[PDB]
Formats: structure tokens, sequence, C-alpha cells
RNA sequence: CGUCGCUAGUACCGGAACUAAAAGUUCCGUAGGUGAACCUGCGGAAGGAUCAUUAAAG
RNA sequence: UGAAAUUCUUGGAUUUAUUGAAGACUAACUACUGCGAAAGCAUUUGCCAAGGACGUUUUCAUUAAUCAAGAACGAAAGUUAGGGGAUCGAAGAUGAUCAGAUACCGUCGUAGUCUUAACCAUAAACUAUGCCGACUAGGGAUCGGGUGGUGUUUUUUUAAUGAC
């Protein structure tokens, strides 16, 4: 697995959000 | 709900982001956490009130005092959202002289091996630890969910105690891979 | 090691038991813990 | 640790039991700050009831912010602790103890690229009240200046040193104690540093830190009630 | 109306402290701490502690007849971090969510202007 | 973990050791056995002992089938924690986690093998073999000295083990003497560690220090049982006449040190 | 479906009976080292991967 | 502390508040910016002498550059003899020895860490780059001094200075 090394296009708020659904 | 104020006083240098970044900030603060919101020039701090006809929650008072002093930290507005979304969102600080002793530019090399070349190793912490990383001088910020953040610090440590970020990043994937298991 | 053998010689003559002599050991640790100090109660009263 | 499978504590192996209420036998104490204030009361205490409570009372430091008793924001930033000396009917007389600002203030002002001026001085009042009394100012930049950084010459830090110091002890010694107090409030002192200050050096941020009470004179409870009125 | 107490939380790495006092300090009203809310010591410094610590500390006071509080936060300090930690972040939340009228929030962490040296040695510590 | 790949080390170390055919050996940890083979040839009878399991199975391998095999003993375990059977000698690999212990009980042990030739890191090595003056003389060289001689055999290379640990190590071969020395143990050990705190220290400064001299107060009182300021004056006495207060620990030889313990028990203090 | 065992228990005079038993980082100088395949104290070096913000007497 | 036990603790630990004592050290401001031959040097005030740069239509007139011999200083550590001994802490002792990102953690802690009087003279003592002298591009910031302006602010009487 790479795991991606720039800037994340998705916010903390939306990384959670994508948690719960 | 009582009548009550919260007042947080922002740096100079973040003034010119707030000015040009309040159009987003005050939105959320009046019509979903339902407060009363002043930034006062000759004290250049952020007052907060709630407004007891109209607020319903009374954490959002509070809510809303720790996500302006997540963008005061210097964090992103967008990830400062997060705290007012999200309730179980702390900021984890700490100094590098914590860590280690280090001075001049071994200080500054610490410095250097946290963020990466172009910022590369501070995004690889971010994205493998589900967190956000400000790195003020030698002044570190870490926002995220406890255990996150916790998972966040070591690897900073490492890396200001003189690991390689090779081997830092390494250990970053096999956490990133626990993480998605779990 | 002639003068070796008759030091060695005398040792016996003034040559006692170790038991409970307190061991150099002790010599780093500067402060004992309540544990300790009940034993050493425990084996002077022993001593009488 | 809190899991009885804790190996036993030296104070768990005998252990009192708890029969009686703590605060049933506590009474409840109201405080007083002295008249040189607007808001006079400043919430109450609690003791236990006399077998005595006065001694207790006796001593006792309350903090308060500055804002509470004069009912202004002005004085957020500014802390005031008080001692309790007389005690009458569940009122206790308070006299002036010390100042300081808040952590959050203090960081605040220190910024880079400008020197920071620091004077202290050590001095004693017309009521005998010896004091210590600390000073912070800072360089700024004119108008139309165009350099990034205020800094000022250690030839112009000595010589607002003094000015500070000749300044600090002048009043003071000049000053009974509750006038000292009134002369805080308004903050008067600052702007008389300002205007001495202004020649030699442009500055900013002048406050007077923190007043520490190093000695107190022999008690005057006469003293004590004109203060209170 | 409005009998005032004050709140100081000590949030260290190991364990968060909620204490409430009269405004002098001296008098004690209740001193409550992770460890006690927690069958492990891995969550005495936990969020989730620092909460059940808070709210035991609410409901006391409002037995006692404080309706509201000042809060002094604080970290270990000293040689040590400055800052307080999620514990005690988690700790002040849950006062408002007990209800009790927070009155001031400041930091009092002790600052040395100089210090011993730290438990680390040069190689540093916390690995 | 290294494993020695050179053939003429290991053919060398059995030689070195001259077992007699009368004579059974020890061994322990011996891994991939083949100095084990060699030692099985030349000795009547052999006992292995394996932290592992699987290299003890695998040594069984190696002798598995052979005449030699009725002659090979394997066992397994930590020496430590066992009581070792008798043996006339001791050659084997042993790890310098636990050669410092390892040494000590070969010596402490009843009835000690005449002859045992063992590898040690070479820091260790020259503290084995360091004599009085030399710059590695430390509290280590002078008790094992009395009650045993070191010699150094070889020094094996690095390279030769592979993965090539950091530090090289060298073969060593060491006699108990027989009979041992008549000196206690504990006492022996109790004069040692005051006196090598610092070898650099002069032996009355180590003696000086407060904590220890709380110590030997205490010993002093309880031989009375068999005023802290009259032991301090005894002590400093003792040393004038001796003369070794002034003389660096490091110089001192092992003779020096036995005249510090005779004088001491002279005086009525005894360090353990 | 039987005999003798084996495990637990009860009593009896080692002996001899009875009952029960449904699971599946790289170093420099110095000082030391007795669980040393290496560790440790002090000071120094990069011959080691700089992201964000930053005129707020604005 | 990744996890636990040695450890203190109903003679009250931890925590709260009012104080007092001891020994180190000068945070934030703090900047490869400043000073010093280097090593190094950050609180206030006073005393002692020393020094770079600048101004000078003042003075001597080759008195100079480099340097075997020889001399002063030389981080940290280290030695002798006193003092002091808070923090940290080689060595030593001891708890635990379960789990690999958190795999070397904990408690006690000798010498030392501070100072006085002498030795030791070694560092990646680095610009891995001898010293002196001349010449060979543009650009704008900083530090110290000096010159010029009919430039802003202040002196809130002017002004003169100070700051720009
Ligand atoms: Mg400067
Ligand atoms: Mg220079
Ligand atoms: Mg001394
Ligand atoms: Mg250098
Ligand atoms: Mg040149």
């Amino acid at each position: 697995f790479e795991l991606s090394d720039v800037k994340s296009s998705k916010s903390l708020a939306e990384i959670y959000e994508d948690d719960y659904t | 709900i009582k009548f009550e104020s919260r007042k947080i006083m922002v740096p100079p240098h973040r003034m010119t982001p707030l000015r040009n970044s309040w159009t987003k900030i005050y939105p959320p603060l009046v019509e979903h956490l339902k407060l009363q919101v002043r930034m006062n020039l000759k004290t250049k701090s952020v007052e907060l009130r709630t407004n007891p006809k109209f607020t319903t929650d009374p954490g959002a008072l509070q809510k809303g005092a720790d996500f302006i002093k997540a963008f005061t930290l210097g964090f992103d507005l967008d990830d400062s959202i997060a705290l007012l979304r999200l309730d179980d969102l702390y900021i984890e600080t700490f100094e590098v002289k914590d860590v280690k002793t280090l001075t001049g530019d071994h200080l500054s090399r610490a410095i250097g091996r946290i963020a990466g070349k172009d910022g590369k190793t501070k995004f690889a912490i971010e994205n493998a630890t589900r967190t956000r990383i400000v790195l003020a001088d030698s002044k570190i910020h870490i926002l995220g969910g406890f255990t996150h953040i916790r998972m966040a610090r070591e690897s900073v440590v490492s890396l200001i105690l003189g690991s390689p970020p090779g081997k830092v990043y390494g250990n970053l994937r096999t956490v990133a891979s626990r993480l998605k298991e779990r | 090691r002639e003068e070796r053998k008759t030091i060695i010689g005398k040792l016996q003559d003034y040559k006692i038991d170790t038991s409970l002599l307190t061991s150099s050991k002790r010599l780093g640790e500067g402060r004992q813990t309540k544990k300790e100090e009940f034993k050493e109660a425990l084996s002077l009263e022993r001593q009488g | 640790a809190v899991g009885k499978n804790k190996r036993l504590s030296k104070g768990k192996k005998g252990q009192k039991k708890r029969v009686v209420d703590p605060f049933t036998r506590k009474e409840w104490f109201d405080i007083k700050a002295p008249s040189t204030f607007e808001n006079r009361n400043v919430g109450k205490t609690l003791v236990n009831k006399s077998t005595s409570a006065s001694d207790a009372l006796k001593g006792r430091v309350v903090e308060v912010c500055l804002a509470d008793l004069q009912g202004s924001e002005d004085h957020s930033f500014r802390k005031i602790k008080l001692r309790v000396d007389e005690v009458q009917g569940k009122n206790l007389l308070t006299n002036f103890h010390g100042m300081d600002f808040t952590t959050d203030k203090l960081r605040s002002m220190v910024r880079k690229w400008q020197t920071l001026i620091e004077a202290n001085v050590t001095v004693k009042t017309s009521d005998d009240y010896v004091l210590r009394i600390f000073a912070i100012a800072f360089t700024r930049k004119q108008a139309n200046q165009v350099k990034r950084h205020s800094y000022a010459q250690s030839s112009h830090i000595r010589a607002i040193r003094k000015v500070i110091s000749e300044i600090l002890t002048k009043e003071v010694q000049g000053s009974t104690l509750a006038q000292l107090t009134s002369k805080l409030i308004p903050e008067v002192i600052n702007k008389e540093i300002e205007n001495a200050t202004k020649d030699i050096f442009p500055l900013q941020n002048i406050h007077v830190r923190k007043v520490k009470l190093l000695k107190q004179p022999k008690f005057d409870v006469g003293a004590l009630m004109a203060l209170h009125g | 109306s409005q009998v005032f107490g004050v709140a100081r939380i000590y949030a260290s790495f190991n364990d968060t402290f909620v204490h409430v006092t009269d405004l002098s300090g001296k008098e004690t009203i209740a001193r409550v701490t992770g460890g006690m809310k927690v069958k492990a010591d891995r969550d005495e410094s936990s969020p989730y502690a620092a909460m059940l610590a808070a709210q035991d500390v609410a409901a006391k006071c409002k037995e006692v007849g404080i309706t509201a509080v000042h809060v002094k936060i604080r970290a270990t300090g000293g040689t040590r971090t400055k800052t307080p930690g999620p514990g005690g972040q988690a700790a002040l939340r849950a006062l408002a969510r007990s209800g009790l009228r927070i009155g001031r929030i400041e930091d009092v962490t002790p600052v040395p202007s100089d210090s011993t040296r730290k438990k680390g040695g040069r190689r540093g510590r916390r690995l | 973990q290294h494993i020695l790949k050179n053939p003429l080390v290991a053919q060398g170390i059995v030689d070195k050791a001259q077992i007699r055919p009368s004579d059974v050996v020890l061994e322990v940890g011996p891994g991939t056995g083949n100095l084990t083979v060699r030692i099985l040839e030349q000795a009547k009878n052999v006992v292995a002992v394996e932290m592992d399991p699987r290299m003890a199975a695998e040594l069984t391998k190696r002798v598995r089938g052979t005449p030699v095999e009725k002659k090979l003993e394997i066992m397994l375990g930590d020496f430590m924690k066992t009581e070792l059977p008798y043996f006339d000698i001791c050659i084997s690999n042993t790890p310098y986690q636990i050669s410092s212990p390892l040494v000590f009980k070969l010596i402490n042990q009843p009835r000690p093998p005449r002859v045992s030739i063992l590898m040690f890191q070479r820091e260790f090595a020259l503290r084995l073999l360091a004599r009085p003056g030399d710059s590695l003389y430390c509290r280590l060289s002078a008790n094992v000295q009395m009650w045993a001689n070191v010699t150094h055999i070889m020094k094996v290379g690095k390279n030769n083990f592979r993965p090539p640990p950091q530090v090289e190590s060298s073969v060593v071969r060491l006699e108990i003497k027989n009979p041992r020395p008549q000196v206690d143990y504990n006492e022996w050990d109790g004069l040692l560690r005051i006196v090598f705190v610092r070898k650099n220290r002069t032996i009355s400064a180590g003696f000086k220090s407060t904590t220890v001299m709380d110590i030997l107060e205490k010993n002093y009182k309880t031989f009375l049982a068999m005023m802290h300021d009259v032991v301090k004056e005894k002590i400093d006495t003792v040393l004038k006449e001796t003369d070794l207060g002034d003389k660096r620990a490091g110089k001192c030889d092992q003779n020096d040190f036995l005249r510090l313990l005779y004088a001491f028990h002279q005086v009525g203090i005894h360090f353990s």
C-alpha cells in the first residue's frame, strides 16, 4: 500500500464524515 | 440557556487571514450554533456570546470558541470547521525543545525533517494518522481524534529525535494499513 | 608471590562471617524504601 | 490505583470511615473589597464553624479580575489580589495585596522585530508598605517608518530605564497604598511614562506588569475601617 | 444570587485533575481525577475519564450551592510541556455539558524564566 | 544472528583446547555444530546445552546416525537456571549478552574446568586481560585475575562472522587456579567495588565519600555486635600505614589490594 | 456388548471395595561499563529532507 | 511507560492556598543580528580598566608583512586540596522482562554537573577553505559612524535635540 504524500483534497471534517457514512 | 460570553484574542499575524476568510467564519457560528459574534478591532480579539432567546445548544459557545482557537493557532478554516461539526476532536500541542534540546541549525534541520521536502513528510503524517499538523517554527500543533493525535505525535517526535524520514514513512504505511483494517 | 602467600596466611587469622554485613552494592542507593527498612529492623531484631 | 486488585496501600491498610459530610459544619462567609473599587461585592467563602473561624479567615488571599470590580471590560486582562484582614458579622474586610496581568495578555505584547524593555523597583509607600513594581514597554515604528523592525540602541534602553525608574519611585513615595491603588485603576501612571519617554524614543504597550507587597506595617484596624468606610 | 467557585484543571500526560475550590483556593470543594472513574491506568489521561471526572464535580458543586466557576486550566509546566492536553480540553467542555456557568478561562501553567536541566538528557526522551 | 563461517578458526579453537581422549567437554550454544563435530571426535563424552530447541534438533540431525551419536548428549534451556553436570573443559560460542555472568559461573562452580576457550568482544577481552597500570584495567579485571588467569589466544575478524557484527571479538583462554586462593568472594568484591568507583581517583578519595562511609560505619558496628568520626579516623589511619590512599586504584596491583584488606581486618572493619 | 486399567471422592485393614466421570541517522573530543552481538554521561558538528503563517502603532 | 511492578501514600500521599530556605540559570523579546584573537559572550545598577569603526586642514616619519625559538588564552570531559551540593547524572543497585511504530521503560542514585587555588591543552576547536597587499560586475536590506535636505513626527509654547 502506498500512502498519499500530498495535501489531501478532502478535509478533516470530510474525512470524519466519510467514516460515519 | 444563560447569557455567557467568550473572548478569544488572536495574534497579529492571523489578522489578514481572518479578514479575507471571515466571510466563511461567521455564518456557521451564527446559523448552526446560533451565536452572537464580534471581533473587537480595538483589542484585536474575537468575541462570542450566547443569545438567550435564540441559542439552544449550551455547548455552542465553547464549541465556537475552540473553533476560533484552531484558526487562531494556524489551522486551515475547513479543518477548523471539523471542530464545529464534531465533538471528539482535540488539539495537542508541544515544543520541539520538550522532545530534545536542539539549538542553532540543529533546531532548523529538525524542523526541516518534520516538514520534509515540499512539506512531503508532514502530509504523510496527516494522511496516515487522519490529522492535520501546523508546524509553527519550534511550536507544533496537532488536530484530530485523541487516539489519532497520539499516533501523529509519536512520528513527529521520532523525526525530532533524528529518525530518518524514510524509516518513519515506512512506519506510517504500517499504521495506515492497521487503521483501514479497524 | 611469597609476599602474597604470607599476607593470605594472615587473612585466615582475621576472618568473620559476612551474612550480617551490609554489601557494598548499596553504595549507589542512598535512600531506602519503607519495605527495605522493615527487613533491617527484622534483621537487627534477629541479631538482638 | 482505583482497582481493588491494586497492591494494598500504606494508607489503605487502616481507613477512617467517612461518616460526616464536611459541608454540614462549614459556614459561608462574605468578602468585601476596599472602598477604592466600585463593586465592593466579590463573592463569598466558606469555613468550618467555630468550635475559631476567624483565624482561618485572616491571612486568606483572594485573587479576582479588575473587570468584575470596576464593571468595565477594559480591565479584563488585569488581576488583583486581596487579603482578608478583619472579620465582622460574616463580612470579611479585605485590603490590597498585589496586582498582575493575565498570561494571555503578556504573551500578546511580546512580539518579534521589536525590543522588550523591562524595569523593576523596590520601594516603600508613605504608609510604610514596602512594595515592588514591575513595568514593561515596547518599541514601536513610526507612521512613515519603512524599516521592518524598531530596535533601540542599548543607550536608549538604559536612558528609558532610568526614566521609568525615577517616575515609579516618585508616585509611590508621594502616595499611600490606597492612593497608589487609586492611580493603578485609571492607570494614569503609564500615561506619565509615555510622555516622559516620548522624546528619548517612541514606545508602545507601556504597562505596570506586577505589584508585590514585600513587607507589611503593623496592622491598624482603624486604618482598615476608614478604607472600607 | 450567583456564588462563584474556582475550577482548577490540571491536565497531565498520564492523568487529569478536576479541582473546584472557593475563590481564595484555600478551601477545596471537590477534587476529582481521571483515575477514579476508569478501570485501567491507560485511560486516566483519556478524554473520556476527564468527562466523567468533570460531571461528578459538577453534580457535587450544585449540591454545595456553587452556581458558577472560574476555570484555571494548566499543564505540568516547569521543565515539561506548557500547554494543556486533550484531557483538560475535554474536562472544560464537560463543565459546559453539566451546566455550570463559566466565569473566566485563563491558563496558569508554570512557565520558568529559567529552568533546570530536563530528565531526557542530551539525546532526548519520549521515544 | 551472526554465524561463524571460517573453518580454520573453529579448528584452531579445538586444537588450543587440546582435549585429551579421557576428558569430557561441555559445549554451550553449539548452534550449527561445525565446531561441535570436531570436539566429539577428540572427546569421550560431550554435553551440549542449547537455548533454542530447533538448533538442538538440527544438531541432532548433524550427529544423526553416527558412532559419535551415542557419545553426544543434548540439553535444552538456559544454562544458568540449570545446574551443569561435571565437565573437565568448556569450549563454546557463548552469546556476549551472557558472557560476563557465564565466565563467573564457571569460576564459581565447584570443581571448575582446568581450561576453557571462550569468545568475547574485543573490548571485553582487553578488560579480561587488562593488567595493573594498563588503560583498560577495571574492577572486573582485578576480580577475575585474582581468581583465575586469562590469556588471549587469537583475534577473530568481524568479517568471518556472518552477518558481520559491528564489534570484533577475540578467542581467549582462561584457567581457574587450583586450589582457589583462600579469600572470601564477597569481601574481595566489597573491597574492589569501593576502590573502583573511579580508577583514576585516590583510594582515599573513594573512601571519604559520604554514602559509603555510612556503609562502612554500619558494617563496623555489626562487627562489634559479632563514633562515626572515630571510624573516619581509623580508616584515615590504616590507609596511611598501607600508603595505598595516595596511590591510584588503577595502578595498584592485586597484591596491593590484599595489603588493603588485611590492614582493614586489623582495624576490625570488614567490607562484606 | 464385555474384562483389566487410568483420574476424583467415600469409607475400610501399602492392601482391598464402592461411587462419579456427555465431551467434541552519521560522527568528533573526553570519561566510564559485571545480563556488553554493545551500552552510558558531558560539550560540539551535518559530512541530515523547510511545510504554513508573517507590515496590525493598521 | 507501548503494557506493568518496584516507589510515596488514613502519621493524609497527589492536588489547593499563604509563606520561607538552598543552589543552579537569564525564557518569551532572540534575529548565522551584535562584541570578542579564539574558546566564547544575553536580568538591573555602580566601579575598574580595555577595544573596533567613524570624524580630524592634530602629532612621529618606515617605526612595516610573515613568522622556527620562546610566551598568554584555549569548549566539554579529566587530576590534586577546600567549600557548596537544588536540578540532571557516567558507575552501582534494584523493579519488569509481556508485546516491535511507541523495543528500552521505571526508582534509588556515586563521581561529576557550581565555586576557590593550581594542573591537564584535547574537539566535526569547520568556511572540512593560512596570513598580508592590489585589481576584477550590477541590485537593495541590515549594523556603527559621518555628510546633505529649506522631507514627516515629537518637543502639545516655540524651538534645539530624539525617532523616522
Ligand atoms: Mg542587539
Ligand atoms: Mg569579529
Ligand atoms: Mg571535591
Ligand atoms: Mg564552531
Ligand atoms: Mg585578499
